Protein backbone atom coordinates (compact mmCIF):
# COMPACT_ATOMS: atom_id res chain seq x y z
CA UNK A 1 0.00 0.00 0.00
CA UNK A 2 2.68 2.67 0.72
CA UNK A 3 4.25 1.66 -2.64
CA UNK A 4 1.76 2.00 -4.43
CA UNK A 5 0.55 5.35 -2.55
CA UNK A 6 4.33 7.16 -2.96
CA UNK A 7 3.89 6.04 -6.59
CA UNK A 8 0.92 7.69 -7.11
CA UNK A 9 1.28 10.83 -5.42
CA UNK A 10 4.76 11.46 -7.54
CA UNK A 11 2.81 10.80 -10.59
CA UNK A 12 0.62 13.14 -10.01
CA UNK A 13 3.28 15.63 -9.24
CA UNK A 14 5.07 14.56 -11.77
CA UNK A 15 2.05 15.11 -14.90
CA UNK A 16 1.09 18.55 -12.68
CA UNK A 17 4.52 19.53 -13.14
CA UNK A 18 4.42 18.64 -16.92
CA UNK A 19 1.42 20.13 -17.63
CA UNK A 20 2.47 23.86 -16.30
CA UNK A 21 5.81 23.47 -18.04
CA UNK A 22 5.22 22.60 -21.81
CA UNK A 23 3.58 25.22 -23.86
CA UNK A 24 2.35 23.05 -26.58
CA UNK A 25 -0.21 20.94 -24.40
CA UNK A 26 -3.12 21.73 -25.92
CA UNK A 27 -2.65 22.23 -29.22
CA UNK A 28 -5.91 19.80 -29.78
CA UNK A 29 -8.36 22.85 -28.05
CA UNK A 30 -6.45 26.07 -29.24
CA UNK A 31 -6.75 24.91 -32.93
CA UNK A 32 -10.57 24.76 -33.29
CA UNK A 33 -10.04 28.22 -31.63
CA UNK A 34 -7.69 28.97 -34.60
CA UNK A 35 -9.99 27.92 -36.91
CA UNK A 36 -12.82 29.49 -36.04
CA UNK A 37 -11.39 32.70 -35.77
CA UNK A 38 -9.50 32.34 -39.26
CA UNK A 39 -13.36 31.46 -40.96
CA UNK A 40 -14.46 34.54 -38.94
CA UNK A 41 -12.23 36.65 -40.41
CA UNK A 42 -11.47 36.16 -43.90
CA UNK A 43 -15.55 36.16 -44.15
CA UNK A 44 -15.24 40.09 -42.60
CA UNK A 45 -12.33 40.59 -45.14
CA UNK A 46 -14.83 39.57 -48.03
CA UNK A 47 -16.59 42.70 -47.44
CA UNK A 48 -13.78 44.93 -49.66
CA UNK B 1 -21.63 66.69 -32.90
CA UNK B 2 -24.15 64.49 -30.43
CA UNK B 3 -22.06 62.02 -28.24
CA UNK B 4 -23.10 58.70 -26.52
CA UNK B 5 -26.52 58.51 -29.51
CA UNK B 6 -27.26 56.33 -32.87
CA UNK B 7 -26.11 59.62 -35.25
CA UNK B 8 -25.32 59.49 -38.74
CA UNK B 9 -22.29 60.83 -39.11
CA UNK B 10 -20.28 62.34 -42.45
CA UNK B 11 -16.88 63.02 -41.74
CA UNK B 12 -14.99 64.81 -44.80
CA UNK B 13 -17.10 62.70 -47.32
CA UNK B 14 -16.88 59.15 -45.54
CA UNK B 15 -20.28 58.00 -44.22
CA UNK B 16 -21.55 55.35 -41.78
CA UNK B 17 -23.91 55.58 -38.70
CA UNK B 18 -23.26 54.31 -35.10
CA UNK B 19 -22.43 55.93 -31.30
CA UNK B 20 -19.82 58.64 -31.08
CA UNK B 21 -17.74 58.56 -27.96
CA UNK B 22 -14.80 60.01 -26.23
CA UNK B 23 -11.39 57.96 -27.29
CA UNK B 24 -8.83 59.83 -24.95
CA UNK B 25 -6.86 56.03 -25.13
CA UNK B 26 -6.17 55.92 -28.34
CA UNK B 27 -3.34 57.99 -29.72
CA UNK B 28 -3.30 60.09 -33.31
CA UNK B 29 -0.20 61.66 -33.93
CA UNK B 30 -0.64 62.73 -37.61
CA UNK B 31 -2.88 60.14 -39.03
CA UNK B 32 -6.93 60.82 -39.92
CA UNK B 33 -8.61 57.71 -39.32
CA UNK B 34 -8.86 54.47 -37.07
CA UNK B 35 -9.00 51.57 -37.91
CA UNK B 36 -9.44 47.53 -36.65
CA UNK B 37 -7.80 44.10 -37.42
CA UNK B 38 -10.84 43.19 -39.60
CA UNK B 39 -10.70 46.72 -41.50
CA UNK B 40 -13.23 48.42 -40.35
CA UNK B 41 -12.94 52.23 -39.27
CA UNK B 42 -13.72 52.91 -35.56
CA UNK B 43 -12.11 56.10 -34.37
CA UNK B 44 -12.25 59.82 -36.06
CA UNK B 45 -10.82 62.92 -35.54
CA UNK B 46 -12.66 65.87 -35.82
CA UNK B 47 -11.73 68.15 -38.66
CA UNK B 48 -13.65 71.51 -37.13
C1 LIG C 1 -11.04 76.85 -35.08
O1 LIG C 1 -11.60 75.97 -34.10
C2 LIG C 1 -11.56 76.51 -32.77
C3 LIG C 1 -12.08 75.44 -31.84
O2 LIG C 1 -12.52 75.99 -30.61
C4 LIG C 1 -12.37 77.80 -32.70
O3 LIG C 1 -12.24 78.36 -31.40
C5 LIG C 1 -11.88 78.80 -33.75
O4 LIG C 1 -12.73 79.93 -33.78
C6 LIG C 1 -11.85 78.15 -35.13
N1 LIG C 1 -11.31 79.07 -36.12
C7 LIG C 1 -12.07 79.87 -36.86
C8 LIG C 1 -11.35 80.76 -37.83
O5 LIG C 1 -13.29 79.89 -36.75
Amino acid sequence: QKLIANQFNSAIGKIQDSLSSTASALGKLQDVVNQNAQALNTLVKQLS
Amino acid sequence: LVKNKCVNFNFNGLTGTGVLTESNKKFLPFQQFGRDIADTTDAVRDPQ
